């Protein structure tokens, strides 16, 4: 008894370092279509700092941040996701210029939808990157893109007026992409009652403030998530 | 102030200095009555001599009178052999003032019933707390810390009661206890929003480290400047019971005891203003949620000091003194009571937990 | 043609069930009802693992019945003591997301395995006496939900690819392939004689296979959504199952059909674990109402219900001898119940 | 068996109409959210409609926003797409999809290659 | 201010100061 | 899916061809194994203290 004793309190010690270890490091779920540029921001953070699970390391002002894409799984998510509630927040990466798959957008957005009413990520938070900014403005401005025949709604849009547009950013281009997160945010806001947030934003695939956009938006939700044990939320 | 012992010493004096006075048609003959020096006494003439400088409630202006006879011995009142006086002059400053005694009994009640209901619904927060080990939370470790400064301030200040009001070390000591548990509730007060703004603005957290920080600081700087104003006050006055001011020794105690609220409430606007800020990234159910979290916030961050923090220390016979002191009294004492019920008892998770407990036991 | 060999599945899938309706005069309730009622089975908490710092998603007794191996969510395989609630092996994994876990029925080895698509075996008897990665079994192209040993050199294992494995240590070899699953295979559990195994998937199906020959030998209908447990009855000739539509299900080998259904108005939440007593008298599922429900398993009656945990409750496991149940969940606490 | 045959689907002239049905068995219809999904030929599936359980709630993708009109009756177990104004688009196979988990608002994977609670599908050809 | 410890010595003064005034008072009656 | 379409068939051959006992039969071996096993299971049933080894 007195060496399983020894062996435990060696056990503990170490389970206590591991404990030390294991809450300062921040866990993320990358999700999305492959087409999105998921991938793109993979290799963009990992340069920056078979497998069924590709882990990603990198650290924001000396935060460690664990990123976790699910690779060579099959398109049925349903029961692989649930592992991934307790992560700070899923990474999702829209194709936001791939309407007209016949509709991927329709197809994000009906993943998103699932994903935010599922009942396990209910209270865990989305990164939402409308990964295709670069291709939505040359679409929209070739007059290629017709959103109004996918899209009804988009007849009789108007931008809403707290919408900042980038700089030297034709009229359209904002109307359309800002449409898009409007129904990404119509999905979010019904029924979201604040145990859980969504982050949209207009991102490409080789931007460099996508790593400092996660680490903003997952201080965020960690102080939203400490305001809620003070019931101040 | 000049007690009862330093005016008898005081009038030993002017005994003494009377008596080597006197030992250095017919005059009376000089003689001491206790309260002044008499020089001769013109015959068949009334002598008036001012009012003694030695005693301090006795109007200098005025003057005591007394007979002398024209055989060289004082007059004396009709009917008894005590010798003729007329000190009315000296006490027309004297006022019964049961005003005073009637409102320091009144803050004495009203505190009392205050502290009474804080001490009570603390005991049950914090044994609700200490009970239940799912809420066993750095957060509620430093919520049972603040609860248990809550409770040590009510009994310290009914054993002071008790002690004092009803110099010997039994009283020195029941004092100290006081002021050192005041400090430490003040500082726990501190330490409750100095975490909260950590975890805001801090939200990577280092948890091992910074609860014992916290710890030792709530517990021991109130301790150090407790001890710095018992050496100072053991050095320099030693005298009576602590009850008494001594200049601004008091201020080793008060200066460092005011800093912290005047920090707390940085903190708690600074942390209003984040809330804001969070509802703002998110009508009318925006400003009503964010009235309601500064509602509830405000007892736990000791808010209503920063009203009358600031106030010197008033002649008690005036209408600042009473607000501050009827104000202050109440609110001091149902801080304790408000924070218990809003942060134990309208918690959430700990509502929770009472519901599934007592599902439990009657199943 | 495809439409000819659609007409002939038609048919023969209205065949089958002709033959399973044929069988079914007599139902168990007409047949237990000469069983009296278990009553309330008032179970309390007599042990609280504590060191799981995530979500518990598998645990597995040992034949000792006092050991048992517990994956965390946080990268951690912990082996307790159960009787003194000592830890005796603390294996960190190489990848937290781990989804189940066993231990050898000879006690030298235990198994995990989760999103990874790897098995990874360590050994608990090294020289040394320290816990090392003793071998690796890749081949899965689907996230690995379950794994049972059937000896220290033979494990079975099944993914969600929608196919079961299984494997030989010594050589790392898929010994044997096991498919026609349409949905990912979520557990597994072997036969007291080992020489068969029912797995459940997620499509609403369940399938016994013979172990030697690879074959599906029999597939059971019935649930209306996944299936995210199973296991055998303790005779060997019957097996129980937990879904996603809140009802689990008690299957007869030899009946090629349903026996039993269990599930409630109040219920509606799906099992996520489920374990026969060594009676089987009792079925403990677990439910993602943080709960776990006691069942009598012969009059479908509830007879008790496992209140305590904070979280959803992830797996259940009975002891060899019966002695103890542990429920892990996913507040990351094991709780031992007799 | 979760069982889903769906059947009124054939040939019809550009802006024609017609029905689709969707005869369900071996679930409770009115406990499970459905979909329509169509997989037009060299696409995969596309979602089209959803409809909640008791038929309050409803979607649609914008292509077929004011043109198909989806419903169910519960009574019945059947769920029916009514098709106006067609288009030389809408030739695809229609299966009537069933998403796995009762009474949650979540409905995970309708539009997966090899989905199970989806049924064979109706050739449209417009 | 701190407000209980300035009670302290207000309630402290005011009850050595009425001690003083009823021995002051009753040492002025008793010679007036 | 021709290939999918044939083992599926064949399958389902398979289970046709396969003999079934009466459920009757099925559910009097469980009831007979059961009440053959009940009093070795310490949770259907109370055990004293001195043999419970969680006690």
């Amino acid at each position: 008894e007195k060496a399983q004793r020894e062996a435990n309190k060696k056990i503990e010690k170490q389970l206590q370092k591991d404990k030390q270890v294991y809450r300062a490091t921040h866990r993320l779920l990358l999700l999305g279509a492959g087409e999105s540029g998921k991938n793109t921001i993979v290799k963009q953070m990992r340069i920056l700092h078979t497998s069924g699970i590709f882990e990603t390391k990198f650290q924001v002002d000396k935060v460690n941040f664990h990123m976790f894409d699910v690779g060579a799984q099959r398109d049925e998510r349903r029961k692989w996701i649930q592992c991934f509630n307790d992560v700070t927040a899923i990474i999702f990466v829209v194709a936001s210029s791939s309407y007209n798959q016949t509709n991927r957008l329709q197809a994000a957005l009906k993943l998103f939808d699932s994903i935010w009413n599922n009942k396990w990520l209910r209270d865990t938070s989305v990164i939402l990157f409308l990964n295709k900014q670069d291709l939505l403005a040359e679409k929209v401005l070739a007059g290629k893109s017709k959103i109004e025949d996918y899209f009804p709604e988009f007849a009789r849009y108007t931008t809403p007026e707290d919408a900042t547009p980038e700089p030297g950013e034709d009229p359209r281009v904002t109307r359309a992409k800002y449409f898009i997160r409007d129904e990404f945010l119509r999905i979010s806001t019904a029924s979201g009652d604040g145990r859980h947030y969504c982050y949209p934003h207009f991102t490409c695939a080789v931007d460099t403030e996508n790593i400092r956009r996660v680490f903003n938006d997952c201080r965020d939700i960690i102080q939203r998530m400490h305001l809620r044990q003070y019931e101040l939320l | 102030v000049m007690t009862k012992e330093e005016q008898i010493f005081l009038l030993h004096r002017a005994q003494a200095q009377c008596e080597k006075r006197l030992k250095e048609g017919r005059p009376c003959l000089p003689e001491w009555d206790h309260i002044l020096c008499w020089p001769l006494g013109a015959p068949g003439e009334v002598v008036a001599v001012p009012c003694p400088d030695y005693i301090y409630d006795f109007n200098h202006k005025g003057h005591a009178y007394r007979r002398c006879d024209r055989n060289g011995s004082w007059e004396l009142v009709p009917g008894h052999n005590r010798t003729w006086a007329n000190y009315s002059e000296c006490v027309k400053f004297l006022t019964n003032e049961t005003r005073e005694r009637e409102v320091f009994d009144r803050l004495g009640m009203i505190y009392t019933v205050g502290y009474s209901v804080s001490l009570a619904s603390l005991t049950v927060a914090v044994l609700i707390l200490a009970y239940f080990r799912r809420l066993h939370c750095t957060r509620n470790y430093i919520h049972m810390h603040l609860f248990l400064s809550f409770m040590l301030r009510a009994v310290s200040i009914f054993v002071k009661d008790a002690v004092l009001y009803s110099g010997y070390a039994g009283c020195r000591v029941a004092v100290t206890f006081f002021l050192y548990f005041l400090a430490t509730n003040y500082y726990w007060i501190l330490v409750e929003g100095l975490y909260l703004h950590s975890l805001i603005f801090m939200a990577f957290f280092s948890e091992k480290k910074y609860l014992w920080g916290f710890t030792v600081f709530g517990w021991g700087l109130p301790a150090v400047f407790v001890a710095v104003w018992v050496s100072v006050r053991a050095t320099l006055a030693n005298t009576g019971c602590w009850d008494l001011s001594s200049g601004n020794k008091k201020w080793i105690i008060q200066v460092p005891i005011l800093a912290s609220i005047v920090l707390n409430f940085i903190l708690f606007i600074n942390i209003v203003r984040v809330l804001a800020t969070k509802l703002r990234e998110t009508t009318r159910q925006q400003y009503r949620k964010l009235l309601k979290s500064t509602l509830v916030l405000m007892p736990l961050f000791g808010v209503h000091y920063i009203v009358f923090m600031a106030t010197p220390y008033t002649e008690v016979s005036g209408t600042l003194w009473q607000v501050q002191m009827h104000y202050e009294m109440l609110f001091n004492s149902f801080q304790g009571f408000f924070v218990a019920i809003i942060y134990c008892f309208c918690n959430g998770e700990v509502q929770a937990e009472i519901k599934k407990s007592w599902s439990r036991w009657t199943l | 043609e495809l439409d000819q060999l659609r007409q002939e599945a038609e048919q023969l899938k209205n065949q089958i069930r002709d033959a399973r309706k044929a069988c079914a005069d007599a139902t168990l309730s007409q047949i237990t009802n000469n069983i009296d009622p278990v009553g309330r089975i008032q179970m309390r908490t007599r042990r609280t693992l504590r060191g799981h710092l995530a979500k518990i998603y598998a645990m597995h007794w040992g034949t000792d019945s006092r050991l048992l191996v517990s994956a965390s969510q946080d990268g951690k395989l912990i082996i307790w003591d159960s009787y003194t609630t000592n830890k005796v092996h603390a294996i960190p994994l190489r990848s937290s997301w781990v989804m189940t876990c066993a231990y050898a029925p000879s006690g030298n080895y235990v198994a995990c395995g989760g999103l990874d698509n790897i098995c990874s075996i360590y050994n608990l008897k090294t020289r040394e006496g320290n816990v090392r990665v003793s071998r690796e079994l890749a081949g899965h192209t689907g996230y690995l939900s379950c794994c049972r040993f059937l000896d220290d050199n033979q494990i079975v294992t099944s993914s969600g690819d929608t196919t079961c494995a299984l494997w030989d240590i010594e050589t790392g070899q898929q010994t044997t392939t096991f498919t026609g699953h349409t949905g990912d295979v979520m557990s597994l559990s072997l036969a007291p004689d080992t020489r068969l195994f029912v797995s459940g998937a997620c499509d609403a199906s369940a399938k016994l296979w013979d172990v030697r020959e690879g074959m599906c030998r029999q597939t059971f209908t019935g649930h209306e959504s996944d299936i995210n447990a199973i296991c055998f009855f303790p005779n060997g000739n019957a097996f129980a199952t937990g879904s996603d539509d809140a009802t689990c299900r008690l299957f007869d080998l030899r009946a090629d059909q349903e026996l039993m259904t269990y599930s409630h108005d109040n219920i509606i939440c799906g099992i996520t674990s489920v374990s026969f007593s060594k009676s089987g008298r009792l079925l403990l599922a677990g439910y993602d109402d943080f709960n776990c429900n006691v069942w009598d398993a012969l009059k479908a009656d509830r007879a008790g219900v496992l209140a305590g945990h904070d979280n959803r409750v992830s797996c259940l496991g009975v002891t060899d001898d019966g002695m103890a149940v542990a429920t892990g969940s996913w507040d990351s606490f094991l709780k031992i119940w007799n | 068996q979760v069982q889903l045959q769906e059947s009124g689907g054939g040939l019809v002239q550009p802006g024609g109409s017609l029905r689709l049905s969707c005869a369900a068995s071996g679930f409770t219809f009115s406990n499970y959210k459905m979909n329509w999904v169509r997989q037009a030929p060299g696409k995969g599936l596309e979602w089209v409609s959803d409809i909640s359980q008791s038929g309050a709630s409803i979607s649609y993708t914008g292509s077929v926003k004011g043109r198909f009109t989806i419903s169910r009756d519960n009574a019945k177990n059947t769920l029916y797409l009514q098709m106006n104004s067609l288009k030389p688009e809408d030739t695809a196979v229609y299966y009537c999809a069933r998403c796995p988990a009762p009474f949650t608002r979540d409905c995970f994977d309708v539009t997966s290659t090899t989905y199970a609670y989806r049924g064979q599908g109706t050739q449209v050809t417009v | 201010a701190v407000s209980e410890h300035q009670l302290l010595h207000d309630k402290g003064k005011s009850i050595q100061d009425l001690r003083r005034r009823f021995f002051l008072h009753h040492l002025i009656a008793e010679i007036h | 899916s021709i290939a999918q379409a044939r083992k599926l068939v064949e399958q389902l051959k398979m289970e046709a061809n396969i003999d079934r006992i009466k459920v009757s039969k099925a559910a009097a071996d469980l009831m007979a194994y059961c009440e053959a096993h009940a009093k070795e299971d310490p949770l259907l049933t109370p055990v004293p203290a001195s043999e419970n080894p969680f006690r």
